[PDB]
């Protein structure tokens, strides 16, 4: 985009874990698509089990992104449930017009 | 690779064993 | 100023601010009870603590997910000296003695 000033776009494949509302069970429509999603895992706790697979990242290392994940669930439900116990001259002259009617007769060289 | 599955054991059968902050991540695998 | 640091953020929401340490261990991270609260989606609950020990200030990575980069150089414990740019996550913070 910053090299030819032309749109790019970016195609995630990805799934959607539940349906448009709390009772909503799309496996009526979609049995065999939502019989994978049921077996999947979240793309965040795969991605940490592949960093330790691959050598990337130790147990240490585990704990620092465990401890991050309860560290920022707690953060936002403490925080939430806090919060929720604290509830005109519209005219121009003639010498203007003169100006607008000879701009219309000042034609480049 | 090793404690995706070891520590899985651990935690299911004692989960005394597996320290507390994995507990939150062990339950979600299987 | 008599045996203490100041802490003034260089980068982050509350830039400018000073935090002064002058205790055995002065805490920092996302948790509320943390001394030096720093907040950021970066930042973990528990990032940072400033042990003073005989005059001599020293930060340690107490178990962060982002660590921190003391003059943009990754260190798990550093002894601080006065110039320092001690880094949690987003937060860049200059140490003053």
């Amino acid at each position: 985009r910053q090299a030819f000033k032309k749109d790019v776009v970016i195609d995630m494949l990805c799934y959607r874990r539940r349906g448009h509302n709390e009772g909503d069970d799309p496996s009526m429509t979609q049995p065999y698509m939502y019989d994978v999603i049921d077996t999947k895992r979240g793309s965040r706790k795969a991605y940490t089990e592949a960093l330790i697979g691959r050598g990337d990242i130790s147990m240490k290392e585990a704990e620092d992104a465990l401890r991050d994940y309860q560290g920022q669930l707690e953060r936002v439900f403490n925080e939430v449930r806090e919060l929720e116990k604290h509830e005109l001259a519209t005219a121009v002259d003639k010498a203007m017009l003169q100006r607008i009617g000879d701009a219309h007769l000042a034609l480049p060289e | 690779e090793w404690l995706v599955e070891e520590m899985y054991r651990k935690f299911r059968d004692d989960p005394s064993s597996v320290d507390p902050s994995w507990h939150e991540f062990l339950v979600d695998y299987s | 100023p008599s045996g203490s640091a100041l802490l003034v953020v260089k980068r982050g929401p509350n830039a400018g601010s000073r935090f002064l340490l002058d205790q055995p261990t002065t805490s920092a991270g996302r948790h509320p009870d943390s001394d030096i609260f720093l907040d950021d989606v970066t930042v973990s609950r528990r990032h940072a603590e400033f042990r003073l020990e005989g005059g001599e200030f020293q930060v340690v990575d107490v178990g962060s997910l982002n660590g921190t980069y003391v003059n943009r150089e990754p260190v798990d414990s550093a002894v601080l000296a006065n110039g320092d740019e001690v880094q949690i996550g987003k937060f860049r913070l200059v140490f003053l003695t």
